[PDB]
C-alpha cells in the first residue's frame, strides 16, 4: 500500500538491469601506471611557453625558451608574466593549464622551475622576483629586490625552483583571480670567454604542489 | 576581464577530482531519426568531439555502459506506438532487412517499450577479449544497436530518438598528452599539416 | 659479452621488469646538427633483424620482455644545447634499426604538443651538466604475451628542445649514441 | 578470411557452458494474428527450426516455462482494448465457439489485460505424467492457449500478438548426436533420401 | 512513498506468478546419464572427416578414412590439414566442431588420435608432424622432422595420440584464429608379405582436453 510521490517517471542525466546476465567479463590483469586521481597528473613539470611573440607563430619551435644575450646591459628586465594557469597566455601550454579548463574553481600553491641551457664556460647572475597579488609590476631592480626574490646564478648551479605561496579562482565572462607577477631581472651582464657562444636560452617549467585542489566541473 | 577581490582561503575536497567523477556525468552520444525500418547504430566513444579528447588522455580504459533511449516525434508530441531496441553482440549477425531472421533470433537481447512509458534503460558490461580497451593500436568494438517499429505493417509516425551514455567503474592507465589540434577522421589521429595552431595565445612583447 | 664504459636512473611508473640474449646492443650514432628536428625508434621493431634477439623474435610466436635504454651524448665544454629523452607507449604516427626523423617536432607528428611530453617517463639531457640518461621500461600491454612482428609497444623520442649552438671552427656534428639492454625476456613459440 | 594475430592466453569461466545458460535466453516461438475470434494455439517446442535442433541434442528433458504476450495492431499502434488469454490444461475441453461454455468454465485459468498495460507474464510448471519429457518415442503435450477479445460485440481492431518462451530449471539426460539434415515434418525425423548432404565441406585434394 | 525510475514497463528478453498454484508436479526419479555441462560432451573422441574430396560426395561413406597404399614411395606427403574446429573443413564432422558454432570465443588444447585398420601381417613407419601456429607447411620430411613430431609405426602399436598445445579464436565475417597444421609423412614404404591386401586405411579421431572453455553464445 504505497502512493507515488512527485518526481516519478522522470529521466535525470546525473542519476540498471544487465543485458547479458550469463556473460562473464574477462578478468583484469596487472598493467603498470594506474591513475587513481587527476591530481597525480597535475604534479609533474611541464614546459611553459613564455616566448609567445606574434612573430613566432610561423615557427612555433622557438616558443619554448626565451633568450639571454651579451648585448644586454645590467639591470634591464628580461621577461615578465603572471601566474594564471586558467587564463590564456604562457600557462595554456602546460598540463595544469589544460586541465584547469575542465573545472570551475581551484586553489593551491604552484612552483616554477627554471633551467639554464648555455655553455659550460659561461657565468653570470640573474634575479627572479615574485610580486605578491594586488601589487604592481616592479619599476626597477632595486624595487624588485625588496620583495620576495632569489638570486639565481648559473656559475655553480644550473637550475632553481621558485614557490608561489597561494593562488585561487572563481569562474563566473569574468573570474575573481588573485595572482602575482613573476619577473626576471638582469643582475649582472652575461659574461663569456672567447670561443663560446654569446647567446643562451632559459627553459621554464611549472607544476602544482601537494595542496592543489579543484572544484565544480565544466566542459571546455 | 579578471578582477582581484574575493579570494578563497579553504582547500576543497579531493574526492571530486577522482577518475570516477571525471566520467560520471551522462551525455548524449548520437541522434537517431527515422522518416526501410532498420537504423542499426554502432556503440562508440569517438563520436562527439568533446568526448574524444577527454577520453584520449589515457591509453587503456576499462568500464561499463548504461544506455537510455528518449524517443518522441520530431515536434515533441508522443503517440501510442510499440518499439523494439535490439542489441547485437560483437560477433553476431547484423540485420539487413526489416523482415530478416535476425529480428527473430533468440541470442540477441531486445527490449519492447511504447512511447508513453519512461525511457528504456539497459546496462552493457565489459565485452572486449583483452583486459581493457585501447584507443591507440600501433599494429596492423562494443556491439550494435538496431531500432525497429514492431509489426509487419508500416508505422505512419516519424521516429526520432536520442541515446545517452553513462560510464561506471572506470579504470585508467598510462596517461598521455592531451590533443590540441582539430580532428580529421574518426579512426586515425591525423592533422592538417599545412598549418599548425600554437597551443597558447600570442602577445606583443615578452615584457608586456 | 659486450662491455660499455660509463660513470640518476628513472624507472617508468615505478615498476621493475618481472616475469609473468641479455647483452648491450649498441645502435648507430645519429649526427646532431644545428638544424636537426629529432629522431624516434619503435620497440621491439629496432631489435627485429639484429643478432640473437632478432633471430629468436622472428621465429617464436609469443613474446614478452622489458627494456633498459641508455642514451649518451659526447660534447666538449664549448658546445651548448639541450635534449628531451622520453618514451611514449603506443606511439601512433600521423622504420627499422637506423631510426627515422621527425617532420613537425612541435606536434610530435601526432597532433599532441611537445610541451606536455614530460608526463611520460622522461629524462633531461643538458650539455652543460650531464651527458647521460637511462630509462627502465617494463612491459606495458593489455595481454601477457603478444607477437613481436606487428605490434610495437612503445616509441622512444629524442628531441632537441634547445637548438645546438657553437662558434665557427669546432666540430659541427655532435654524435648521439643509443644503448639497449633487454631485461626479463621470454619466448613461447 | 582468417588472420593470425591477437591470440588469447587466459581460460574463460566454465559456469557459462552449463546446461542452464544454454537454454536461459528467451526467444519467440509463434506469431498469432486475428483479422471467428478463437485463435487457440498449442504449446510446443518443435516449432521454429533453430530450437528443434538445439533441444534434440538430448533425449529426456524436464523444465518449466514462462510466457510473455506482446500484442499490438499490425502497424505498431496500440488502442484501448480488453483481451483474454486462456490456458487449457492437458485434458480439459477446448473452445470451439466464441460463445462456448469453455470461455466461462472455472478450472481453466485466464488473464485479462488491456493493450496499454505491460505485456502479461505467466509461468507454466512441469505437467507431464512421466518424470520428464521425451522427444523420441519408439513405441506405437503441454496444454492449449486460447486468445479472445472480451465482449459479446465484434471488436473493430485487428489483433497481432507474439508469444515468447523462457525455460527455467533445465535438466537433461542421455546426449544424442546432433541432426545435420533438413527437416520435413514436425512429428517424425524423416529425411529426403534422394540426396544426402555431407556434414563437412569439400576441397580439391587431401594434401591441399 | 516511492517514485518510479527509468526502466519501468519494459520487456527485456534476457531478464513470475504461477498459473496453477495447487498443482504438484510429478516427482523426478533417477535416470542414468545426466549431463551437467556441455564440456562433458566435447571431451569424447569423434571421427574426423579428412578425406573430403570433391568426388566423394556421391558416396559419403568413404570420407571417414584416408588410404595408405603400396604404390607410394618413401618420403612423400600423405595428408595435411589444420586444427580449426570452428572453421569449415574436416572439423565440421565432429561434435566439437558442431558445438563450436553455438559460441563466439573459445580457447584450450585439443588432442588427435589415429588408428590403423590394416591387416595383422603388415608393418611400416609413418611420421606425424605438427607445425606451430604462424609457420608454413613443411616442404619435406627432413624439414618436418626438426619440429614437433612423433614416429608412429603400426608394427607394434595400432594407435597413437598427438596433443595440440594451444588454440584460440575470436569471432568478428572474419576471425582471429591461431592454429597449427598437422601433416602425415611417409617415413617408410608400406611393406606387406604375400597374401595380404596391399592397401589399408587410417581413422582419425579428435576431442578436446580438460582445459577447453568457450565464451559468449550465438545461434548457428
Amino acid at each position: 500500500p504505497t502512493e507515488l510521490k512527485p518526481g516519478t517517471n522522470q529521466f535525470l542525466t546525473t542519476d540498471s538491469a544487465p543485458i547479458l546476465p550469463g556473460f562473464h567479463p574477462t578478468p583484469p590483469i596487472h598493467i603498470p601506471g594506474e591513475v587513481h586521481n587527476l591530481l597525480e597528473i597535475c604534479r609533474v613539470e611541464t614546459i611553459l611557453e613564455v616566448n609567445n611573440l606574434k612573430t613566432n607563430e610561423t615557427t612555433p619551435m622557438q616558443r619554448l625558451c626565451f633568450p639571454v644575450s651579451v648585448q644586454s646591459k645590467t639591470g634591464e628586465l628580461c621577461a615578465a608574466f603572471r601566474a594564471d594557469p586558467g587564463r590564456d597566455g604562457p600557462w595554456q601550454s602546460t598540463i595544469l593549464g589544460q586541465l584547469c579548463r575542465y573545472y570551475t574553481q581551484w586553489s593551491g600553491s604552484l612552483e616554477v622551475t627554471f633551467m639554464f641551457a648555455g655553455s659550460f664556460m659561461a657565468t653570470g647572475k640573474m634575479l627572479i622576483a615574485y610580486t605578491p597579488p594586488g601589487g604592481n609590476v616592479p619599476a626597477d631592480r632595486i624595487t624588485a629586490m625588496l620583495g620576495t626574490h632569489v638570486i639565481w646564478d648559473f656559475g655553480l648551479q644550473s637550475s632553481v625552483t621558485l614557490v608561489v605561496p597561494w593562488i585561487s579562482n572563481t569562474h563566473y565572462y569574468f573570474d575573481y583571480y588573485t595572482t602575482g607577477i613573476i619577473t626576471i631581472w638582469y643582475q649582472t651582464n652575461y659574461v663569456v670567454p672567447i670561443g663560446a657562444p654569446t647567446t643562451a636560452y632559459i627553459v621554464a617549467l611549472a607544476a602544482a604542489q601537494d595542496n592543489f585542489t579543484m572544484k565544480l566541473c565544466k566542459d571546455t | 576581464n579578471l578582477i582581484e577581490t574575493r579570494c578563497v582561503l579553504n582547500h576543497h575536497s579531493t574526492q571530486e577530482t577522482a577518475i570516477g567523477n571525471f566520467f560520471s556525468r551522462a551525455g548524449l552520444v548520437s541522434i537517431i531519426t527515422m522518416p526501410d525500418g532498420y537504423v542499426n547504430w554502432d556503440i562508440d566513444l569517438m563520436g562527439y568531439a568533446q568526448l574524444r579528447r577527454k577520453c584520449e588522455l589515457f591509453t587503456y580504459m576499462r568500464f561499463d555502459a548504461e544506455f537510455t533511449f528518449v524517443v518522441a516525434k520530431p515536434n515533441g508530441v508522443l503517440v501510442p506506438q510499440l518499439l523494439q531496441y535490439m542489441y547485437v553482440p560483437p560477433g553476431a549477425p547484423k540485420p539487413t532487412s526489416r523482415d530478416s531472421f535476425a529480428w527473430q533470433t533468440a541470442t540477441n537481447p531486445s527490449v519492447f517499450v511504447k512511447m508513453t512509458d519512461p525511457p528504456a534503460q539497459v546496462s552493457v558490461p565489459f565485452m572486449s577479449p583483452a583486459s581493457a580497451y585501447q584507443w591507440f593500436y600501433d599494429g596492423y568494438m562494443m556491439g550494435t544497436f538496431s531500432i525497429r517499429t514492431v509489426g509487419t505493417e508500416k508505422s505512419p509516425h516519424s521516429i526520432t530518438l536520442r541515446v545517452y551514455m553513462r560510464i561506471k567503474h572506470v579504470r585508467a592507465w598510462i596517461p598521455r598528452p592531451l590533443r590540441n589540434q582539430p580532428y580529421l577522421f574518426k579512426t586515425n589521429p591525423n592533422y592538417k599539416g599545412n598549418d599548425i595552431k600554437c597551443t597558447s595565445t600570442s602577445r606583443d612583447k615578452i615584457t608586456t | 659479452n659486450s662491455t660499455i664504459t660509463t660513470q640518476n636512473i628513472v624507472i617508468a611508473y615505478g615498476e621493475w621488469p618481472e616475469y609473468c640474449v641479455n647483452r648491450f646492443f649498441t645502435l648507430d650514432t645519429k649526427s646532431w646538427a644545428k638544424d636537426s628536428k629529432g629522431w624516434y625508434w619503435k620497440f621491439p621493431d629496432v631489435l627485429t633483424e639484429v643478432g640473437v634477439f632478432g633471430q629468436n623474435a622472428q621465429f617464436h610466436y609469443l613474446y614478452r620482455s622489458g627494456f633498459c635504454v641508455h642514451v649518451q651524448c659526447n660534447a666538449s665544454k664549448f658546445h651548448q644545447g639541450a635534449l628531451l629523452v622520453a618514451v611514449l607507449p603506443e606511439y601512433v604516427l600521423g622504420p627499422g634499426q637506423v631510426g627515422a626523423v621527425l617532420t613537425h617536432p612541435y606536434v610530435l607528428d601526432a597532433g599532441i604538443p611537445l610541451s606536455q611530453l614530460t608526463v611520460c617517463p622522461h629524462q633531461w639531457i643538458n650539455l652543460r651538466t650531464n651527458n647521460c640518461a637511462t630509462i627502465i621500461v617494463p612491459y606495458m600491454n593489455t595481454v601477457p604475451f603478444d607477437s613481436a612482428l606487428n605490434h610495437c609497444n612503445f616509441g622512444l623520442l629524442v628531441i632537441p628542445v634547445v637548438p645546438l649552438d657553437f662558434n665557427a671552427g669546432a666540430t659541427s656534428e655532435i654524435p648521439i649514441t643509443v644503448t639497449i639492454a633487454p631485461m626479463c625476456a621470454e619466448f613461447a613459440g
